[PDB]
C-alpha cells in the first residue's frame, strides 16, 4: 500500500476500507463510509440552544 | 569584489576588471574521468600545462547591423597549438572548456549580446526555401573552425529553435553598459566518457546580438568581439598517426 | 621515487534537496531600508533572479501544500503517444505484398517529437503497443507477425522469406481480434543515453556534398528494424494499417534545450522551412494596446 | 523480488514502489519517483553564489 | 480565535542627553592619513 | 512448493530463482542461472599449467 493521496474524499481522520490496484487513490473502490451524521446543523441551528421540554419563547 | 576578476590557467592569464561574474555551466567543474566510467583500457595522456592555455581565436566586427555568430567546439582548437597536435594523433579525447569573451566599448556605447553555450548544436537549412528540398548544410557551416560562421536566420539560430528561449543553456549578457567580458565554464557533456575531436563537436558557442550596437557619429566605429577559451582537465587516447579531418 | 614537488600535489556547487510541494510564502511586513536592495538584479550575470514574493509586496502566511508531482519526468513523457504507422495494403506501389519493414525511428510525428526534443540527451525503458486494423477501422480474422531486427540482422525480404523463422530475435504473433499486442523494450543503446541531437559526422575521411547524408546520423540511436507480415504463404484478403504507440518509463533526461518553434519538415534533421519563418506567437497591431 | 536490475533508472540510493511481474526490471511498472528537484543548476549556476539582499555587483 | 499567521505579528532614534556647558575641545594632533576624512561631508 | 523434481537442470547445488505453477519442474520458467564461467577447461587445458610471464617452452 504504497500509493499516492489523490483521492477528492482525503481530508477526515479515519481512511476508508477501499481496495486498489494501480498507485492512485482516485481509482479506488468507493468502499463504505463512516456512519456519523449532524443533523443539529441543518435541523435547529439557533444561536442559544433551548430544549425539547421548556417553551421555546419563554 | 565580482567586477574584477583574473583568470590564470596554462601559462596564460587573463585580467578583467569590469567582468560580471562567472558562471559554471549546469552547476559542476571539469573533471578528469573517473574508473566508474571509462571504456578505454590504455592509459590517457594528461598534458595539464601545454593545453590548458587561454588560446584567442579570431576577432569578429560588430556594426550595427550584425546578425550573430557561432563557434563549433572543440573544432575551433584542432589546429591551434598543441591541443591541435595532440587532438590529430588521439582517437579519444575529452575535456572542459573556459570561454572567455572581450567586447569592450566606451561609456557612449549601447547595446547587449546574448553569448551563450548549448551543447549538441545540430544546423538546419532552409530546406531549399519553401520547405520542400531534403538539403543538408556544408561541411563549413557545420563545422567552421576558428573562422567562425555568421547566422543566417538568428531568430530560429539556423535549428528551427527560438533564441528567446536560448537562455535556458548557460548563458551570460554582455551589455555594454555594465560589463565588457562573459566567462563560461563548461564540463564535459556527451553520453560516452571520450569521443573522437575530429567528428563530433559538443556544444556551439552562440554569440548574437539581440539589443543592437548604437553609438552617435564621432565615436569609434570598430567594436571588436574576440573570444578565448581554455581547455580544462583536457585528456586524450588512442595513439595514432594524424588525421587532418 | 622522485623528489619533485610538482607532481606529488597534481565536485558540484548544487545539492538537490526534497522539494515535494511548493514552497510557502511567510509573513513579510513593509521596509525602509538603504543598503539592501533584493529588486534590482543583475541579469547579465546570466542567473535567473532569487527575488522572492515577500521582499517585494507585504504577503500573508500561505501553507503551500500544492504537489509537484505532476511535473516530474516520469508523469510527463510516460504517454502512449503515435510514433509509427506501418501500411501493408492489397494492391499498390507502397508494401504491396504483405510486409513492411519499418526502421525505428520515433521523430516522424510531430507530437511524440517536440516534447523528447525539449532534452538533449535521454535514456528510458519503452513499452511499445502495436494497435492494427483494416484501413476502414474494422477488426478481421487475421494473423500477423511482428519481428524486432537489430542492426546486423538479416532484414526480411519478403513475405516467405527465411528471416521469419525467428530463431533468435524476438517476434509476436497476434490476430487483430485480440487486444493490441504490447511489449516492453529495455535501454538497447551502446551509448549512455539516446542523443536526440548529434551534431556531427558518424565516419571520417572527406565530408562533400555526396556524403552529407550523414550529418547527425548517429550509430547510437538507430536501433534496428520493425518488420510486420500477414502469416501466409498466399495473399492476405485484407487491407492493413499498424499503428505503434509507445510511452516512456524509467526516464532519465539530461541537458534542456529551446523548445522547437517551426514546422517539421523531415525525420533526423532539423531542417525548416526558408521562407515561411513564422514567428513563435502571435502578435498585435501595437505594443501600447492589448 | 528476485529480478535483474535492468532498468534503466538504476543509479540512485533510493528504489521505487514500482511492482514487477516478470523476471526483469525494465518491464516494471514505472513507479512514482523522488520529488528532490534542484533548480539550482539551471537558475544561478554561478561560481561565487550571491544573496537576494545584497546588490549583485558590489 | 484565529488560524492566521498574519494578525499576530501585526520609538525615537535620539537620546537628550544632559549638557549643562558647551563640550570641550581634546587635545588633537596631526593625522596624515587616508581612508577616513572628516571634511569631506555629504550635505 | 512441492513440487517434483523433474526439471532437466537437476544436478547442480543451488536451484534457480524459476516461479512454477504446476507440479511438474520442467514446466518452470527458465528463470535465471548461476553466472560461473569456466574458460581454463577449453581455453588451457594442459598438464602442468604454465604462468603468463614464463616462456612456455623453458
Ligand atoms: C563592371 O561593372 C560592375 C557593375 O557596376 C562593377 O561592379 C562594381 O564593383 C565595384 C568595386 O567593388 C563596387 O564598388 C564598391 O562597392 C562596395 C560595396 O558597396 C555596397 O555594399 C555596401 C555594404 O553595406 C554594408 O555595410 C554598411 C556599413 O558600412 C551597412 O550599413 C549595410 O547595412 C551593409 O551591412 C551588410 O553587410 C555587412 C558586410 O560586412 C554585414 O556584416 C552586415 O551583416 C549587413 O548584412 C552598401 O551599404 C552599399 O550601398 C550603397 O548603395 C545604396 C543604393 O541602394 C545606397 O543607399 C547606400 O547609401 C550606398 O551608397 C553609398 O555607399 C557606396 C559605398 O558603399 C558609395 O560608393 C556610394 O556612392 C554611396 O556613397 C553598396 O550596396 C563599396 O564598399 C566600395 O566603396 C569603397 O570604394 C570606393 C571607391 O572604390 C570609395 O570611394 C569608398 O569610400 C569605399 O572605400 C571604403 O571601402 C574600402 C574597402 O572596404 C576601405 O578599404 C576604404 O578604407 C574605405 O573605407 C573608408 O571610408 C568609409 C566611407 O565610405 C568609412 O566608413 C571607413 O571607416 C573608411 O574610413 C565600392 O564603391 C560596385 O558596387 C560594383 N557595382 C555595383 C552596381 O555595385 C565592376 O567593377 C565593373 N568592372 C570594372 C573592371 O570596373
Ligand atoms: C516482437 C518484438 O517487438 N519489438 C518491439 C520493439 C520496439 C521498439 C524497439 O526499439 C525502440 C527504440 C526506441 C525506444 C528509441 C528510438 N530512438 C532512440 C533515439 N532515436 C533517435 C535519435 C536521434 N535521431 C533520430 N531520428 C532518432 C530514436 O528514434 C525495438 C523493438
Amino acid at each position: 500500500s504504497h500509493e499516492n493521496s489523490n483521492s477528492a474524499t482525503e481530508g477526515s481522520t479515519i481512511n476508508y476500507t477501499t481496495i486498489n490496484y494501480y498507485k492512485d487513490s482516485y481509482a479506488a473502490t468507493a468502499g463504505k463510509q463512516s456512519l456519523k451524521q449532524d443533523p443539529d446543523k441543518f435541523a435547529n441551528p439557533v444561536k442559544d440552544i433551548f430544549t425539547e421540554m421548556a417553551a421555546p419563547l419563554k | 569584489s565580482d567586477r574584477v576578476a583574473q583568470l590564470t590557467i596554462g601559462n596564460s592569464t587573463i585580467t578583467t576588471q569590469e567582468a560580471a561574474n562567472i558562471i559554471v555551466g549546469y552547476g559542476e567543474w571539469p573533471s578528469y574521468c573517473s574508473d566508474d566510467d571509462a571504456t578505454a583500457v590504455d592509459k590517457p595522456t594528461r598534458p595539464d600545462v601545454s593545453v590548458n592555455r587561454f588560446y584567442t581565436l579570431d576577432t569578429k566586427l560588430w556594426e550595427k547591423s550584425s546578425k550573430g555568430w557561432y563557434w563549433k567546439f572543440p573544432d575551433v582548437l584542432t589546429e591551434t597549438g598543441v591541443f591541435g597536435q595532440n587532438a590529430q594523433f588521439h582517437y579519444l579525447y575529452r575535456s572542459g572548456f573556459c570561454i572567455h569573451v572581450q567586447c569592450n566599448a566606451s561609456k557612449f556605447h549601447q547595446g547587449a549580446l546574448l553569448v551563450a553555450i548549448l551543447p549538441e548544436y545540430v544546423i538546419g537549412t532552409v530546406a531549399g526555401g519553401t520547405g520542400t528540398e531534403d538539403s543538408h548544410p556544408p561541411y563549413i557551416q557545420t563545422q567552421p573552425g576558428a573562422d567562425g560562421f555568421e547566422l543566417q536566420h538568428p531568430y530560429v539560430l539556423d535549428a528551427g529553435i527560438p533564441i528567446s528561449q536560448l537562455t535556458v543553456c548557460p548563458h551570460q549578457w554582455i551589455n555594454l553598459r555594465t560589463n565588457n567580458c562573459a566567462t563560461i565554464i563548461v564540463p564535459y557533456m556527451n553520453t560516452l566518457p571520450f569521443d573522437s575531436a575530429l567528428n563530433h563537436c559538443n556544444f556551439g558557442l552562440l554569440v548574437v546580438p539581440i539589443s543592437p550596437l548604437d553609438f552617435d557619429q564621432g565615436a569609434t566605429p570598430v567594436i571588436p568581439i574576440t573570444i578565448t577559451l581554455a581547455p580544462m582537465c583536457s585528456e586524450f587516447a588512442g595513439l595514432r598517426q594524424a588525421v587532418t579531418q | 621515487g622522485d623528489r619533485v614537488a610538482d607532481m606529488i600535489e597534481s565536485r558540484a556547487l548544487t545539492q538537490a534537496l526534497p522539494a515535494p510541494t511548493g514552497q510557502n510564502t511567510q509573513v513579510s511586513s513593509h521596509r525602509l531600508d538603504t543598503g539592501e536592495v533584493p529588486a534590482l538584479q543583475a541579469a547579465e550575470i546570466g542567473a535567473s533572479s532569487n527575488t522572492s514574493d515577500e521582499s517585494m509586496i507585504e504577503t500573508r502566511c500561505v501553507l503551500n501544500s500544492h504537489s509537484t508531482a505532476e511535473t516530474t519526468l516520469d508523469s510527463f513523457f510516460s504517454r502512449a503517444g503515435l510514433v509509427g504507422e506501418i501500411d501493408l495494403p492489397l494492391e499498390g506501389t507502397t508494401n504491396p505484398s504483405g510486409y513492411a519493414n519499418w526502421d525505428i525511428d520515433i521523430t516522424g510525428y510531430a507530437q511524440m517529437r517536440r516534447k523528447v526534443e525539449l532534452f538533449t540527451y535521454m535514456r528510458f525503458d519503452a513499452e511499445f503497443t502495436f494497435v492494427a486494423c483494416t484501413p476502414t477501422g474494422q477488426v478481421v480474422p487475421q494473423l500477423l507477425q511482428y519481428m524486432f531486427v537489430p542492426p546486423g540482422a538479416p532484414k526480411p525480404e519478403s513475405r516467405e522469406s527465411l528471416a521469419w523463422q525467428t530463431a533468435t530475435n524476438p517476434s509476436v504473433f497476434v490476430k487483430l481480434t485480440d487486444p493490441p499486442a504490447q511489449v516492453s523494450v529495455p535501454f538497447m543503446s551502446p551509448a549512455s543515453a539516446y542523443q536526440w541531437f548529434y551534431d556531427g559526422y558518424p565516419t571520417f575521411g572527406e565530408h562533400k556534398q555526396e556524403k552529407d547524408l550523414e550529418y547527425g546520423a548517429c550509430p547510437n540511436n538507430m536501433m534496428g528494424t520493425f518488420s510486420v507480415r500477414t502469416v501466409g504463404s498466399s495473399k492476405s484478403k485484407y487491407a492493413l494499417v499498424v499503428r505503434i504507440y509507445m510511452r516512456m518509463k524509467h526516464v532519465r533526461a539530461w541537458i534542456p534545450r529551446p523548445m522547437r518553434n517551426q514546422n517539421y519538415l523531415f525525420k533526423a534533421n532539423p531542417n525548416y522551412a526558408g521562407d515561411s519563418i513564422k514567428p513563435t506567437g502571435t502578435s498585435r497591431n501595437a505594443i501600447t494596446t492589448l
